[PDB]
Order: structure tokens, then C-alpha cells, then sequence
């Protein structure tokens, strides 16, 4: 909260979460899920990334 | 929108950047400059609010601004609090259960020991503090007292620098058209004379002579930034005439050059950079468009070349109404000096001028003089002081001299001009119809030599009137040579500074001679010199009588004993409109 | 004729007197050039004969030999000390353009005086300087605008430490020259910078009024509607007659750092 | 925990070992020091008894 309000602005990468495997198991050899939950804030692009889906 | 900070973080909501884009779009296809396009931080979230509350079916529109109003008190209180992680016992302390769906309050869970508990959260802070800005502003356990007022002082102190935003907007809700436009969407009218409340406080600001506890110039430039309204911003600017300001960020520029632009009353402006050319493109021609200015402080500002060139192109507009300007230790050079030639030669407002500390050189001085002696050259003083001039240049200066018709007083001490750049100086100044009133050779490494030079302009030119020649050794020769010309009745000076002359005791019965003959001169600093005892007290017993017309002496780091310390206070109180200097 | 032999560092041989930059009671200060090295520096030479009482210039010596140790920024360059020709010298570095005397002597020719922004630039620089001194149990003697010289490039370098020009209240009363006549001194010098005039100037020049106006601490106040009420506050609290009254040298160089951000 | 007897014997209970790894897991990422670390045999009671009724 505090900081992204200041700027935010240093570098900060991250490991991203890719979008055809979101419904893969976690391992290699487990079950797949079978459910799914997206959550942000309102209007940060639930319906767009759906619809994009 | 990069120049802006508390938008580029908030543009990560993809709604936010598009009502922020959007807004860009309209203006760009509508016919006006971005250039000077204004994107307020406080617009963008009453766009934001506006779109989330949309009714979801007709149904309470009185529940609606109540829940509304208890958000925004929770987030007042939050505020007062610091209260970033609120909980479901606060929530419900205020009036609120449930309806509210996140808009701006995401229940991020925390997990602690064995169980996680709720600690409400809103989206953001800055978002927190735009809704308690909307609790002042709008209109009615107890949360913190609406006194504007007192929101206001601990915004100007009391460690809370987490009100600045708070203030600012408010600052952009109060705005005539915002604060409608909000009444519309909720359905509940707006109080105005919160605006007043605010103007009384800026002009109680402005009436405070650069207080600047807090709430200081730059932040109230900001706060009337945000408020984006044209005629309040010019009926509370009207107190800010004297204003000193700096710049760090691209926003700072342009606060500052709105801020100008509205302001109708400002003569006195000192301006500073940290950290160039583009943004004070912009600013200088806000300040050119300005019809009102009288002075501008550029001094201590790396402005270099290239500034110095934005500046002067800035100047030759013809609605410059810069009167004074001065530009000590700028950074300065020959180049500039061309174009500050060009300035002098083109613009006929000018008045005087003061570039300390300036790598004019030679070259320097060749351009200026240059413009000096064009005809329009309608510059009177000029303050040289340390510009690492030699006597090179002295024949230019002295051609100046002759030539313009306004240039009177000239000060170009802490140079090496040397006993020949003053003999030169000295052969154009003897010219009775020059116009040289106030001539200053500070520290200039003048010799006795000179001495005899600068007597017969002293009588020679008539329109001398004080002469400052400190940081120069002319010894007892060279007092003696002077006081030779000084003494002629020609003479017109007025004020004479030989601190740091290199004096001795003889020159005691020069001084004596002149305090005796001497009817013109009211003003004598002669310290930094081992005159003596002896010498003050004859120079008190010549003061004694009725015939000194002179009224100040000054006698500064000359050490003395009891008993001429005595006799000068004697002296001094016994003529209380003749005063001795010798305090230690 | 015969220059003495240009072998060390410490020799007049060694100096060329451009010119004479002041003359002091306590010392006289000549542009010199080193000819060994070739850079020009300032050679200050004090009479030690005459108050030599050899109880304290061999003293004086000792401790300045601690001094071209002191590196900071903001303080002269102590390059040399040494005795030659009955007298001492000093040679230091040479800030001839910069000097707050001339300053102070230019700007009252002009109306309009100096900008609170510049003040609080070299204030703060002035404020490290003291600091860094006084961490290492170091004091300037006499903090004087004629011993405060600045550069082109903004920098304030503090003189040679030497009636005084500042009394301090610990003077008053002599008991001793303690941490906070340096503190003192500077908001002296504060309020000379910001008046273009000490705190202390009046038509009574005897030694008895000044000395009871230092300790009624009555100065003219600094103008309120040009300078600002912090720093007519921090002057007024520098400038106390209790020791303990005025700030810790950390204290006003945070003060000053606060303002200068 | 090795160091507290009247822990290392109850911690055959599975959910009261549970309770007090996860006790000692968010000191661990809390940014905390486990050498200075307190695990009183109090607290684990609280919180079992908690989690049971
Ligand atoms: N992937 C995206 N790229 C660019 N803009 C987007 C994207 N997704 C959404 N937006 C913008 O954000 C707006 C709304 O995004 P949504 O995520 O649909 O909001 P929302 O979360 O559905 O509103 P709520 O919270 O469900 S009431 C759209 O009108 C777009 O302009
Ligand atoms: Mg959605």
C-alpha cells in the first residue's frame, strides 16, 4: 500500500504464472485442479481477462 | 502522465488508465495543446468512484449515500488514526455491515497462530485519504471533528505530513464544476463555504510573510493546482507578491508556471533548480506572458548556456516587464554573453543588472559591451563582482562608459584590472557629461599610481558620487593623491570606502585636511587600518567643531584603548547626526 | 640574489607574494605561490614575538600540527606551518573570490538582501563542517564572516581559526570556551549573514553597554516578513546566555539539513 | 521445541506438533529470530484447546 503510493518505481521483477496451464497439476504426476479462483481489486480486469479467455 | 507520481502507481488499475487515457483523448481531439494539457490527480479518482458506484437496479439511493458516507467516515477516522488495516469491529463501529462490496475495501485475510482474522483493507492509501477528503467535504461514537480549520493546522505541523494529500483533495473536490458534477451522481448537495474557509486560510498564509512551516509556497501552488479553478486560484494568488520557490520535478514546473500564470499581483520572484531547458522553456515564457513581474532571483542556479540562451530568448519578447534580474553565480560565460548583448540591445525595460561570479572573460566582456552601446542600451546599474575580468576589457568598459546615456553606476571589483585597466577606466570617466555616479573597484588590486588618475576624475567628471576602492593597497602616497582632487571644490562624492587600503598614519593629516575642507562628502568607512590613537584623536578633535558636514565615519576592526574609546563615544554623543563606527 | 634553498615545503623561498589578500591585527594573509610545486595557496604570518610568552605558541604548533589531517570539504586546506623570519607561517588554500566580509559589504550597496534558500545552502555545509570538528573534540576558535570563505562552485570552506568579533557568553564572565561557544558563534554569524550586520551593532560602542547587551540577549529580530520563523528561532535559541541553552551542534546541522531538502 | 520436554512428549499428538510448527513457521517468515524464539508450552495448549471445541 505505502510504497506503491510513493512510487513503486524500483525494480521489482517477479516469476510470472502462465495462462494454458493454470488447470495443471501442481507437480507432474498428481491430479489436475479443478478449480480456479481469480481475485483483485474491482475493476482491475476480472471480466476482460475472461472474456479474453 | 509519467511527469505525474501519484497517478503512474495508481494506473496499474486498468479502469484508472483508461479514465485517465480517455481524458487525454478528448482533449487531444478536441482541439488543444497537451503541451499545456492538465491531468489533475483528483478528477481521475471522481471519475473512478463515479463509474464503481453504479446503480445495480433502482434500489436505495438513500442507502447508497449513507453507505457512502459511512466508507468515507471510516476512512476520515482511518486517516486521523493511521489506521492503514482496519478490522470488522471498526467497520461495524461505523455504519456499515455488509452492501459495500469491495469497491474500494478488499478483505484481505491474515492468518495468524492457528486462525486468519478479516483486517479490512482499502484498495489503496492514497485512495483512503481521497475519501476522507470527501468526508470533510461532504455534508452530515464520534469521529474526528469536521473543523476544516483544524484539519488544516495539522496538515501545517504537528507531525502529520500524512494530510498534505488529505488537503489537496479536498482542495480538487471544492472545485465548482467537480463538486456539481459529484452533487449530480450522489444526490446530495455540496457546502461551498468550505472554499471560503480554505481562501481565508491561504490568505492568513499569504499574510504570513513566508512562513512556510508546512504548508509552504510550493505546497500551496500544488493545492491550488489540484483546485484547477481559474477564479479562485486568481482571487487567492493576489497575496503572494514576494514568492521564492524551487523546483526538483517536472510536476513542480508546472505547478509553478500555473500558479504564475494565474497570479495577478507577483513582483518578486526568487526561483531555484535542482537536477532543464524544456521545462523552464515553458516556465520562462509563463513568466514573460506575466505583465506584473518586477524582479527575478535566478542566482545560485546552474542554468549553463543553453538556459542562459531560454532565458534571454524568454526576455526578448516584447511584453517583457522584467525590470531587474540578477544571476549571480550562474554559471555564466562569454557564450551567454552574446545573447545577454542581444537582450540589452533589444529590450528597452531593463534597468540594472547583476551577473556575480560570471566566466564573462574578456570575450565575455567584448559581447557585452557590444550591446551596451547600442542606442536603445537603456541599462543603468551593473554589478561585475568577481567575473575574472582583467584591464583587457577596460578599453570596452570605458567606451561604454562614454557612450551610453543611462549606464551610471558600474561595479566591477575582484578583478585584476590593475593600475592600468583604472588609468584607462579613469581617461573616459574624466568626461564631465559622463555618467558614472557610484564607481566600485572592490579588492581590484589598485596601486597609488592610480590614485592620481582617479583624482583628476573625481574632478574632472561631476556626476561621481560614491566611491568604494577596498582590497586596494594605495598606501600614504596614494591617500594623499586622492585627497589632493577630493579637496577641489569640483569634487562631488559623497561616500568614500578605503577598507583594507593598506593605510598607515600618515594619511592621518590627509583625512584631517579633507574632514576640515571637504564640503560635499557625508560618508567615510576607512577600518581594516592601524591609523592610531593618535590619529582618531586628532580626527575627533578636527570632528569637534561645527564645520563637519560629514555624518558618518567608520572605524570597523581599528583597535583602540580606553581612553580613545571614551573620547570617540564623547564625540559621538556630543554630535548624536555625526556617528563613529568602532564597535568591537 | 640568493633565494634561501628551495629543499622542503616549509620556507618563504619557496612562496611568491602575489599580493597582500588582508591584514589582520593577529595576522597578515599574502597570496603566495609555492615555486616547488607551483599551485597558489595562502600564507598567513603572525608576529609570535610579541605575544609569545612560550607557554602558549609552542602549544599552538603542537596542535596545529593536527590540522592538514582535517580533511572535510567544508574547511580551509591546512597545508603548512612552520617559523621563518621572526614570525610564523601558515600556508593554507586561497578563496579570495568567496569571503562573506566582501559579500555581506556588496549586497548592502543593493536594497534587496541575500535569499533565505542561499543562507540555508551554506548554512548547512557550514553545520557539517562544525560537526565533523567537534566529533573529533576540534573547535573553530572564532567563527567570523571574514574567516567564512565560499567557492564558485557553492561550497563554504571555514577559515583559520584564530576583542574578538564575537563575544561569547562564556567570555562574558570567563570560565572557559566550551562546545557551545562554537554553537554561539555560529548563530552570530546566522544572524550577520541574514542582517548583513552582527547582532550586536549600536551607536554606544563602549565595552560595558555591548557586554550587557550580550548578556540581556537583546538583538533587533531578524525581519519576520523576509526571513522565516524557523530560522529566527533557531538564531534566537543558538544565541542564549545559558550554555546548555543552545542546540547541539547535531541538532542544528539537522535542522539546517531538514531545511535544506 | 527438543530443548522444552513437556512439548517434545506431547508433540506426539499430529495436530499438536502441527500447531507448533506452524507456530515456529511464521516467526521463521515473519522476519524474526528462531535463536531468540519463545515457544512457551501455554500457548500450544491455548491453541489446541481452541481447535478441538
Ligand atoms: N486486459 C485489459 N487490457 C486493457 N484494459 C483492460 C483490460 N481489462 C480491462 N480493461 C479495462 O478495464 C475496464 C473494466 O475491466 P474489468 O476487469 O471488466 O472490471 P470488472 O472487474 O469487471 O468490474 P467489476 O470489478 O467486475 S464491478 C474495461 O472497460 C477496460 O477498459
Ligand atoms: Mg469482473
Amino acid at each position: 500500500l505505502l510504497a506503491i503510493g510513493k512510487t513503486k518505481t524500483c525494480e521489482s521483477p517477479v516469476s510470472p504464472i502462465k495462462m494454458e496451464l493454470l488447470f495443471d497439476p501442481d507437480d507432474e504426476h498428481s491430479e489436475p485442479v479443478h478449480t480456479v479462483v481469480f481475485q483483485g481489486a474491482a475493476g482491475i480486469g476480472k471480466t476482460i481477462l475472461a472474456r479474453k479467455m | 502522465i509519467q511527469e505525474n507520481e501519484v497517478l503512474f502507481t495508481m494506473c496499474f488499475i486498468p479502469l484508472v488508465c483508461w479514465i485517465v487515457c480517455t481524458g487525454l483523448k478528448q482533449q487531444m481531439e478536441s482541439g488543444k495543446s497537451l503541451a499545456q494539457t492538465s491531468k489533475t490527480t483528483t478528477a481521475v479518482y471522481v471519475f473512478f468512484l463515479s463509474s464503481l458506484l453504479q446503480p445495480r437496479g433502482g434500489s436505495q439511493e438513500h442507502g447508497l449515500c449513507a453507505h457512502l458516507w459511512g466508507l468515507c467516515s471510516l476512512a476520515a477516522d482511518g486517516i486521523w488514526n493511521q489506521k492503514i488495516l482496519f478490522e470488522e469491529s471498526d467497520l461495524r463501529n461505523h455504519g456499515l455491515q455488509k452492501a459495500d462490496v469491495s469497491a474500494f475495501l478488499r478483505m484481505n485475510l491474515f492468518q495468524k497462530e492457528v486462525d486468519c482474522e478479516k483486517f479490512y483493507s482499502f484498495i489503496h492509501m492514497t485512495f483512503q485519504e481521497f475519501f476522507a477528503a470527501m468526508y470533510y467535504l461532504l455534508e452530515e461514537l464520534k469521529l474526528p471533528s469536521r473543523d476544516v480549520t483544524v484539519l488544516l493546522e495539522n496538515y501545517g505541523k504537528f507531525e502529520k505530513g500524512y494530510l498534505i494529500f488529505v488537503v489537496r483533495f479536498l482542495f480538487g473536490l471544492v472545485n465548482q464544476e467537480r463538486t456539481s458534477y459529484l452533487e449530480k451522481k450522489l444526490s446530495c448537495k455540496i457546502s461551498q463555504q468550505i472554499r471560503l474557509e480554505l481562501l481565508k486560510w491561504i490568505e492568513v498564509k499569504a499574510k504570513a510573510k513566508k512562513l512556510q512551516i508546512q504548508p509552504s509556497q510550493l505546497e500551496l501552488f500544488y493545492c491550488l493546482y489540484e483546485m484547477q479553478e481559474e477564479d479562485f486560484v486568481q482571487r487567492a494568488m493576489d497575496y503572494f507578491p514576494k514568492i521564492e520557490i524551487n523546483l526538483s520535478t517536472r510536476m513542480d514546473h508546472m505547478v509553478s508556471s500555473f500558479c504564475i500564470e494565474n497570479c495577478h499581483r507577483v513582483e518578486s520572484l526568487s526561483l531555484g533548480f535542482l537536477h532543464t531547458s524544456s521545462f523552464c522553456r515553458g516556465l520562462f515564457s509563463v513568466l514573460s506572458t506575466s505583465q506584473s513581474l518586477t524582479e527575478l532571483d535566478l542566482s545560485d542556479n546552474s542554468l549553463g548556456d543553453p538556459g542562459m540562451r531560454v532565458l534571454c530568448e524568454t526576455l526578448q519578447h516584447p511584453g517583457c516587464n522584467i525590470r531587474r534580474l540578477w544571476l549571480g553565480r550562474c554559471g555564466l560565460s562569454h557564450e551567454c554573453c552574446f545573447d545577454i548583448s542581444l537582450v540589452l540591445s533589444s529590450n528597452q525595460k531593463l534597468v540594472e543588472l547583476d551577473l556575480s561570479d560570471n566566466a564573462l572573460g574578456d570575450f565575455g566582456i567584448r559581447l557585452l559591451c557590444v550591446g551596451l552601446k547600442h542606442l536603445l542600451c537603456n541599462l543603468k546599474k551593473l554589478w561585475l563582482v568577481s567575473c575574472c575580468l582583467t584591464s583587457a576589457c577596460c578599453q570596452d568598459l570605458a567606451s561604454v562608459l562614454s557612450t551610453s546615456h543611462s549606464l551610471t553606476r558600474l561595479y566591477v571589483g575582484e578583478n585584476a584590472l590593475g593600475d592600468s585597466g583604472v588609468a584607462i577606466l579613469c581617461e573616459k570617466a574624466k568626461n564631465p557629461q559622463c555618467n558614472l555616479q557610484k564607481l566600485g573597484l572592490v579588492n581590484s588590486g589598485l596601486t597609488s599610481v592610480c590614485c592620481s588618475a582617479l583624482s583628476s576624475v573625481l574632478s574632472t567628471n561631476q556626476n561621481l558620487t560614491h566611491l568604494y576602492l577596498r582590497g586596494n593597497t594605495l598606501g600614504d602616497k596614494g591617500i594623499k593623491l586622492l585627497c589632493e582632487g577630493l579637496l577641489h571644490p569640483d569634487c562631488k562624492l559623497q561616500v568614500l570606502e578605503l577598507d583594507n587600503c593598506n593605510l598607515t598614519s600618515h594619511c592621518c593629516w590627509d583625512l584631517s585636511t579633507l574632514l576640515t575642507s571637504s564640503q560635499s562628502l557625508r560618508k567615510l568607512s576607512l577600518g581594516n587600518n592601524d591609523l592610531g590613537d593618535l590619529g582618531v584623536m586628532m580626527f575627533c578633535e578636527v570632528l569637534k567643531q561645527q564645520s563637519c558636514l560629514l555624518q558618518n565615519l567608520g572605524l570597523s576592526e581599528m583597535y583602540f584603548n580606553y581612553e580613545t574609546k571614551s573620547a570617540l563615544e564623547t564625540l559621538q554623543e556630543e554630535k548624536p547626526e555625526l556617528t563613529v563606527v568602532f564597535e568591537p | 640574489k640568493a633565494l634561501r634553498p628551495d629543499m622542503g615545503y616549509n620556507t618563504l623561498a619557496n612562496f611568491r607574494i602575489e599580493k597582500k589578500i588582508g591584514r589582520g591585527q593577529f595576522s597578515e594573509v599574502y597570496r603566495a605561490a609555492c615555486l616547488l610545486d607551483g599551485v597558489p595557496v595562502a600564507l598567513k604570518k603572525v608576529q609570535i614575538f610579541d605575544l609569545m610568552d612560550a607557554k602558549a605558541r609552542a602549544d599552538c604548533i603542537k596542535e596545529i600540527d593536527l590540522l592538514k589531517q582535517l580533511n572535510h570539504p567544508n574547511v580551509i586546506k591546512y597545508y603548512a606551518s612552520f617559523i621563518e623570519d621572526n614570525e610564523l607561517n601558515i600556508v593554507l588554500e586561497l578563496a579570495d573570490a568567496g569571503d562573506l566580509s566582501r559579500m555581506i559589504k556588496h549586497f548592502k550597496k543593493q536594497k534587496r538582501l541575500i535569499p533565505e534558500r542561499t543562507v540555508w545552502k551554506y548554512f548547512v555545509q557550514l553545520c557539517s563542517a562544525l560537526e565533523h570538528m567537534h566529533s573529533r573534540r576540534v573547535m573553530h576558535r572564532d567563527i567570523k564572516p571574514a574567516n567564512v570563505f565560499i567557492t564558485a562552485t557553492g561550497v563554504v570552506k571555514l577559515g583559520d581559526l584564530g576583542t574578538p568579533y564575537y563575544m561569547s557568553p562564556e567570555r562574558i564572565h570567563e570560565n572557559g570556551y566550551n562546545f557551545k561557544s562554537d554553537i554561539w558563534s555560529l548563530g552570530c554569524l546566522l544572524y550577520e549573514m541574514a542582517a548583513l550586520q552582527s547582532p550586536f551593532y549600536g551607536d554606544k560602542m563602549n565595552l560595558y553597554s555591548l557586554c550587557k547587551k550580550i548578556e540581556q540577549c537583546d538583538y533587533p529580530p531578524l525581519p519576520s516578513d523576509h526571513y522565516s520563523e524557523e530560522l529566527r528561532q533557531l538564531v534566537n535559541m543558538c544565541i542564549n546566555p545559558d550554555p546548555e541553552k543552545r542546540p547541539d551542534v547535531t541538532y542544528v546541522y539537522d535542522v539546517a539539513k531538514r531545511m535544506h531538502a
